[PDB]
Formats: structure tokens, sequence, C-alpha cells
């Protein structure tokens, strides 16, 4: 029942008092159930009536789950010390190693079995009601289902307890998850069995119950989200749910269902569904599926049914990792040891960054990657990319920004990343130069973006509604238009400078990508920056006429 | 007995998230950290300690065993607070690591709860491992105050018998600096080395802050007078005198930016008075302790790096180059690194203090791998940042030896 631990010492948050908080009133058949339960408890050590010089209370309720008991901790709670609470650090099934065996151990209830700092006992005195007369007075003895504090607590104690058994056998890996114990072994299954068997005796020389063969829990295992098998993990089947009306409301779910499953299923498709979320008026709203919509559902029904199974891990095997671009600013990619093997699988999103290119964002999958392995399996895979070592080369050298990509190989694996255009370093020496300058109103919006060339080709455009970005970068769209396979460009934009280092192929900017296709067209392209307002010719004459 | 040591007021303890570690280094930690434990240097502790500060593992530059490395800038900025000019002045320094003595001395418990870390278990399947410290830790700048009387004392004996010599500690490390020649250093090293373990090469002068050199040109192109001038202007902010109507003026036309442009005898004497004016540092330009020293570093490509230390933007402390090492030839954080930790060095041989890195990185890269690289005992502070195109094309501009220097 109650284990001979050293209590851990809990205190209230710095400057605050204990609860005390009213018991919310309870009908005559509730009061007797909770009387019952209480008694019982009471014997068992778990809770003790005290004195009315206690001026603390939380409020215990009675719900039929026959009967059962419930404490409203929520004031005590938030009131308590914070605890190092990091465990919120799930495992994943890629990372658990193969076993021959595992066998599960349930110590549940066995957290009534762990004594609270007989010093902090006295905050969680809680109140039977009466039919108003006198009423029961009670506090715990030990740690309390829903306090803040009973699932670290117990944590750390379990941790105490499991020292000696995990030291004589380190052969024997023990997993603790909640009320539950994974212990799993390679030893063959009577010596597996036998050792069980001697870890629970263990156990229970601590107090800590035993679960009843009743509610011995099996394999396959259900760990949420995916089922366990001794050979290999596989997910738990997601079901979409058919409906011949959908709401704001119904789709929205759909459509964040549909997104967490974009990582072990690349095919699924979201457009024509989140499309269907525009000029909404209300979550109740109820939308009609476009055509395209319906189609894509079903689809998406399709695809769901395949099984997606993993592998567990072999640290005497490599890590592999081989990436894909699916898309603009989308990459898959999966993780194996042994070639359709996965242990996992995964895709990348973005949103047009201000300005980037496939190359740093291929750079940016494979840190993400690197530190999730890190993260679940102690090292950082080998990596398998479509990119030439010679794009890779040339990209890294020159970029402003520091950058790094752990060792990896090319595999051919079409569409390689490539780099759409690079700027000259030097003038174009037979093509035409042309000076481009914008300037706008800031007030108004009434701008003018245009160019004068060398061989005496000039334009000017007027615009309304436009800033001085703008005007600017479209006065590098029209020389870009009006411009042979080769041009050298000269603006006193400060943005365009910003073009030049980091040569983007991707924008937000809409009039920014239609530069960056003008730019991919050209063969040769030199674009040239100088300050504006300066003397400084052409940059004045055009500049002049466009101000 | 222990000195009673305190946050400062109003502060409460460092609450730092550990960063994923790599297998080896966590089965390191775990067996430095087990022996430590033995000798009662550190204690496991439980829950009720909400605090923790990260921790990891290096090699030092000169090791096959790993290093535990504990960052408590955190608890440092925490902490409640307690220069031989001539250090940057000698012509040959030796850095030392006397971080070992600390462990003699124990800390004040009632602060020993600040000092929590973490060993993290792979995947999650374990719970981490939680310390916390006895003894003066390392990487905490308390150390080398609380254990500042004691380490005067088994110093005095040298410090007398050789008033030339110059002893600094910083953190740490014990830097030591004299005008001997090599053989005549390192001789009078080994003799404080072996006094200190009784109880229990850097040469300032070269760090000349070199000057900006504009290019010389047979013949100009129109590209060429633009590039310069867009350079120059910039430079205007450093140095106000500089002009370039002339230069300006002689660009007054539509021409193909390949066209070569004669300089007229007013554009030269402009480009001339320009040379004169960049020959020497910004005048008064005074270092303020009451500041922080901030360093900037600029990727220049192809294996160079570039860095300026000031505390005013412009008015620079020093200035400099800086070319990767043979190996870190594919890798440009392994460089960075080891550009910081130079940088770092040079600064507390000088001034006394890390500065704050302004780094030419996205953050996730650095805090990948950084650590793989780092080799200190010490970790300054940084932040990233966006090199403007110009503050980069300025400082490519510095001069270099028309040699180099000389070896047979
Ligand atoms: C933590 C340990 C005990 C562990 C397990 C259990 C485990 C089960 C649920 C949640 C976490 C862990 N498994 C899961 O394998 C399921 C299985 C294996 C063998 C026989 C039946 C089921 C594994 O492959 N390796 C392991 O090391």
């Amino acid at each position: 029942p109650i284990s001979p631990i050293e209590t851990v010492p809990v205190k209230l948050k710095p400057g605050m008092d204990g609860p005390k908080v009213k018991q919310w009133p309870l009908t005559e058949e509730k009061i007797k159930a909770l009387v019952e339960i209480c008694t019982e408890m009471e014997k068992e050590g778990k809770i003790s009536k005290i004195g009315p010089e206690n001026p603390y209370n939380t409020p215990v309720f009675a719900i039929k789950k026959k009967w059962r008991k419930l404490v409203d901790f929520r004031e005590l709670n938030k009131r308590t010390q914070d605890f190092w609470e990091v465990q919120l650090g799930i495992p994943h099934p890629a990372g658990l190693k193969k076993k021959k065996s595992v066998t599960v151990l349930d110590v549940g209830d066995a957290y009534f079995s762990v004594p609270l700092d007989e010093d902090f006992r006295k905050y969680t005195a809680f109140t039977i009601p009466s039919i108003e007369t006198p009423g029961i007075r009670y506090q715990y003895n030990v740690l309390p289902q829903g306090w803040k504090g009973s699932p670290a607590i117990f944590q750390s104690s379990m941790t105490k307890i499991l020292e000696p058994f995990r030291k004589q056998n380190p052969d024997i890996v023990i997993c603790q998850y909640m009320d539950d114990l994974y212990v799993g072994s390679d030893l063959e299954i009577g010596q597996h069995r036998t050792k069980i068997e001697e870890l629970r005796q263990h156990l229970l020389r601590w107090g800590l119950t035993t679960p009843d063969k009743k509610h011995q829990k099996e394999p396959p295992f259900l760990w949420m989200g995916y089922e366990l098998h001794p050979d290999k993990w596989t997910v738990q089947p997601i079901v979409l749910p058919e409906k011949d009306s959908w709401t704001v409301n119904d789709i929205q779910k759909l459509v964040g269902k549909l997104n967490w499953a974009s990582q072990i299923y690349p095919g699924i498709k979201v457009r024509q569904l989140c499309k269907l979320l525009r000029g909404t008026k209300a979550l109740t709203e109820v939308i009609p599926l476009t055509e395209e919509a319906e189609l894509e559902l079903a689809e998406n029904r399709e695809i769901l049914k395949e099984p997606v199974h993993g592998v567990y891990y072999d640290p005497s095997k490599d890590l592999i990792a081989e990436i894909q671009k699916q898309g603009q600013g989308q990459w898959t990619y999966q993780i194996y040891q042994e070639p359709f093997k996965n242990l996992k699988t995964g895709k990348y999103a973005r949103m047009r960054g201000a300005h980037t290119n496939d190359v740093k964002q291929l750079t940016e999958a494979v840190q993400k990657i690197t530190t999730e392995s890190i993260v679940i399996w102690g090292k950082t895979p080998k990596f398998k990319l479509p990119i030439q070592k010679e794009t890779w080369e040339t990209w890294w050298t020159e970029y402003w920004q520091a950058t790094w990509i752990p060792e990896w190989e090319f595999v051919n694996t079409p569409p390689l990343v490539k780099l759409w255009y690079q700027l000259e370093k030097e003038p174009i020496v037979g093509a035409e130069t042309f000076y481009v300058d914008g300037a706008a109103n800031r007030e108004t919006k009434l701008g003018k973006a245009g160019y004068v060339t060398n061989r005496g080709r000039q334009k000017v455009v007027t615009l309304t509604d436009t800033t001085n970005q703008k005007t600017e970068l479209q006065a590098i769209y029209l020389a870009l238009q009006d411009s042979g396979l080769e041009v050298n460009i000269v603006t006193d934009s400060q943005y365009a400078l910003g073009i030049i280092q980091a040569q983007p192929d991707q924008s937000e900017s809409e009039l920014v990508n239609q530069i960056i296709e003008q730019l991919i067209k050209k063969e040769k392209v030199y674009l040239a920056w100088v300050p504006a307002h300066k003397g400084i010719g052409g940059n004045e004459q055009v500049d002049k006429l466009v101000s | 007995e222990t000195v009673p040591v305190k946050l400062k007021p109003g502060m409460d303890g460092p609450k730092v998230k550990q960063w994923p570690l790599t297998e080896e280094k966590i089965k390191a930690l775990v067996e430095i950290c087990t022996e430590m434990e033995k000798e009662g240097k550190i204690s496991k502790i439980g829950p009720e300690n909400p605090y923790n500060t990260p921790v990891f593992a290096i090699k030092k530059k000169d090791s096959t065993k790993w290093r535990k490395l504990v960052d408590f800038r955190e608890l440092n900025k925490r902490t409640q607070d307690f220069h031989p000019a001539g250090l940057k002045k000698k012509k040959s320094v030796t850095v030392l690591d006397v971080g070992d003595a600390y462990f003699s001395v124990p800390l004040d418990e009632d602060f020993r709860k600040y000092t929590a870390f973490t060993i993290p278990s792979i995947n999650n399947e374990t719970p981490g491992i939680r310390y916390q410290y006895n003894v003066l830790p390392q990487g905490w700048k308390g150390s080398p105050a609380i254990f500042q009387s004691s380490m005067t004392k088994i110093l005095e004996p040298f410090r007398k018998q050789n008033p030339d010599i110059v002893i600094c500690q910083y953190m740490d490390d014990l830097y030591v600096g004299s005008d001997l020649e090599i053989g005549q250093h390192r001789t009078k090293i080994e003799e404080l080395r072996q006094h200190l373990l009784r109880w229990g090469e850097l040469h300032p002068d070269k760090w000349t802050v070199q000057p900006i050199v504009l290019p010389e040109k047979d013949s100009w192109t129109v590209n060429d007078i633009q590039k310069l001038v867009g350079k120059l202007n910039w430079a205007s902010q450093i140095y106000p005198g500089i002009k370039v109507r002339q230069l300006c003026k002689l660009l007054r036309g539509t021409k193909a930016l390949t066209e070569v442009i004669p300089l007229t005898e007013e554009a030269e004497l402009e480009l001339a008075e320009n040379r004169e004016i960049l020959k020497e540092p910004v005048h008064g330009v005074y270092y303020d302790p009451s500041k922080d020293l901030i360093a900037e570093i600029q990727k220049q490509g192809q294996g160079q790096w570039t860095y300026q230390i000031y505390q005013e933007p412009f008015k620079n402390l020093k200035t400099g180059k800086y070319a990767r090492m043979r190996g870190a030839h594919t890798n440009d954080v392994k460089q960075l690194t080891e550009a910081v930790q130079k940088i770092t060095t040079e600064s507390i041989v000088i001034w006394g203090k890390t500065p704050k890195f302004k780094l030419p990185i996205q953050k996730e890269t650095w805090e990948t791998w950084w650590t793989e690289y780092w080799q200190a005992t010490w970790i300054p502070e940084w932040e990233f940042v966006n090199t403007p195109p110009l503050v980069k094309l300025w400082y490519q501009l510095e001069k270099e030896p028309i040699v180099g220097a000389e070896t047979f």
C-alpha cells in the first residue's frame, strides 16, 4: 500500500497561502458515497481526518464514472511551486531498439503509494458536507491524483526504486511513462519472465501493488498514435468523417487532421478544401463542397487506407537520410538503415519567405532533420541529397551567410535542386547598359519608373497608387522586359543591393517574383548599384526625368 | 567555511533548456559525472529544483578525453558582482588553465541549487540525470572571485621573484605576459606551472589595426568609378573628409559600364586626398569601460572573414581579417567558431572582457554545431545578423602584406 520512501520537500509559490475554497454542496445520496470511499482510504492511511484548526479547503466531488470521488485541486495547483517538468520529450517509435520480448507493468493506483511531504499535507485539506451541520474533514498523506506535483514526484521516486534493479540487470531496458512501465529484454522468454517476476517482487517490497492478471496489458501496444508490434510499428488508421453537410468548423478540423497526416502520407492535398474557408461568416455556417473539393476529399480517403508501417532501430547499422523536392519550398525525406525499411518519414513546408533560394532551403531541411535525429538516435544521418556537389560548392562558397551540410552524397533522383540564375561578376561587355530609376510621392502614391540606355533607348511609365520601393523595382522590371539576352543594369535601389547579395529565386512580393522570372530567362545579367541623389550620370538624367 | 553568494536583486535562477546532445557526448558526460559524484563534487537532485543550466562536452585543443563545459552565461548574468594594461603590450602571452583549482573549494550551500543541470537521454526513453554543485564550478564567474584571495597567495612568491612578468586571470584561464625570448619565456612558464602543481603562444604586438587601401589602377572604367564611389560614399560615415563630387562628375552621362574614363587633375587630387585620409584610424576613439564591447563578423568568402570590435558604430577599436586554418575547407561553422575564439581571446588580453558577437549565420545552424568545434572554457554572448552589402565590401578593401610573414 503506502511505500516507505523519503518524501520530496514541496513548497507553495513564493508569496502565497494554501487554498480555501468553499465545498460545492452535495445531495444526501452523494455524501453517502464520499463517506464510504473516504472511510476506506483513511484506513489504508491515504487520508487522515483533521482538526478544524486547518483553514484551507479544496472542493471534492462525486461522479458516477457505480460511484467515484473527485477532488478539484485547480487552486492548490496554480499556487504550488513549479517542478522540473522537462519530461515533455516524447520518444518516437523509430527510436526504440528492437526487443526479443517486452512486458508492461501497471503502476497506476501506486500513486497513492508515495507519501506526500508531511509538511505540505496540510494544504491538501478537503471537506465532506452534511445534510448545515458539522461536515467531515480529511487531508492527504500521499500523492493526490490531479495535484500539480504528483507526476513529477512519482516519476522521480520510481526512478530511485528502479536504481538497484537496473544496476544489477543492465541487460534489461525499462521505460517509464505514467502508470506504465515498459520492460523489455533480449533474454529467452523463460528468462525474461523470470526477471519480470523478480522485478515485481522487488517493487512489492516497496509497497507498490501488483497489477491483477485481469488488468494485464498485452501487445500490440497502442501508444498514443501507433501500434507497436514486436517487429514493426504501424500507425493507427485515420478515419475521415463522411457527411452530407460541412460546416466551417467541420472543415477546419478536417484540414487540420489532414495536415498532420501529410507527414506520414506525402500525397495528401488540401487546396480545394482550404479554398472553401474563403469569406466564411461563422463556424457553424454550412458550406457546399465544390466539385474539386469533393474530388480531393475522396482521393485523400483512398491514400489514407494504405498501411504506413515503420521499423525499429539497430545501433549496428548506418543511419541514412534521403531528401526530395516535391515542389517549390516543399520537401520530403525518409530515414532508413535498410532500403524500403523506413525508420520514419516527413515533409517540410514554408511560406514565401521574403526571399530565399532552393539551396538555402535544402540547407534548412537538412539541419531540421539533423536535429531531430540527434534527439531520436543520438547521431546525425549520412545524407543522400538531390543536388550536384558542384552546385553546392558554387553556392555556399560565395553566399554571404555561414552555412553547412554534414556528410552527404549526390543521388540523381529528379528533379535535382539547382541555381536558377547567377549574376555576372563583371559588366557584360557587348551588352546594353540600362540606367533605371523610379520615384514616387509617398503621400499621393503617384510614381514614375523608367530607364535610359547608352544606346539612346528610353521609356518612362507613370503609375498611380504606388510606393517608392515599387517604382524602383518596376524600373528594373522594365529594363529586363525590354532588353535582350544580356544586359547591364545600374540602379540606386537599396533593395536591389539585397538581390545582388542574396540572389533569391523565391519571394513574398510577386513583383520581385516577376523580376526573378525575367532574371532566369536571360543568359547574362550584371546588376550594379550606386548611390542615389548623387551626381552619377545616367542615374541623374533618367533619375531626374522620373522625379 | 564558505562565503555566501547571492543572486542580484530581484533575480531568479536560470531555467535554460538543455539542447540535444549526441550519444558520444552523453556517455562521456555520464562517465565524467559519476566520477565527480563519488568525489562528492556534485550531488544528484530532485524535481523540486526547477532551475537548470545547459551542459555539453568538448575535446580541448589538445585532447583525446572529453571535458565537461557548462553554459553559465545566464547564471553569471544573474550572479552578484564582486586589468594590467601591460598584458596587451608584452611581446609574449601564454594562457594557462587553472579551472581545476576551484573544485577544491566548497560552494555556499544556499546557492548550490542554482547550479542545477541535466544530462539528457537519447530518444527521451529515460529521465535526465539531474545534478547540482557542492564546490566552485568552472565557467561560473563567482569562482575566480572567491578563489581570488587564495590565488593571490599561491601566486605571490612568483610575482615577487619576477616583477617583470605580468599575470592576469580571466575566468578559468591564467594569462602570463613577458618579453623574454621564446625559450626564455617558456622556461619561466614551467617554473610557475610547477609551483602550481606543487599546491594541488600569443604575441600581442602583431595585432596591428590595419588600414583600408583603395585600388590603384592604370585605367578606369565607368563600372570601376561607380564601385569605388559607392564604397567611398559609405566610408564617409567614418571619415567625413572623404569627397566624391569630382568622381561623380566624371560619371555625368549614360555610358557603357565598360567604357574607360580618363580622370581629371581634380578627380585625381580628390582621390589622392581620400587615400591620405585612410592612412590612419579615425581620431579620438578611446575605450569606455562602462560600455559593452561589440564584435561583428562578415563572411568575405573563399575562406576569409573580417571583423571589427567597437562600442560606438564606426568608431572601431580594432579591425581585422582571418583566414581559415587548414582542415576547415568545407565547414563555415568550424571556421566561424575558430574566429570567435580568437577574437574573444584578443579582447580578453586587450580589454579583459568578452565582446558580444553579431554572427552572420542562422541561429538554428549555429546552435546545432558550434559546440562540436568549441574549445574554450568560456562562452561569449552572441546574436545573429544580416550583413549589409557595403559593410562587407569596405573591409574587403583592407591592406595586406606585400609578401606576408617569412620562414625559411
Ligand atoms: C521501452 C522498451 C521496453 C521497448 C519497447 C516497448 C514500448 C511500448 C510502448 C511505448 C514505448 C515503448 N518496444 C516496443 O516493442 C513492442 C513489442 C516488442 C516485443 C514484443 C511485443 C511488442 C521496443 O521495440 N523496444 C523497447 O526497447
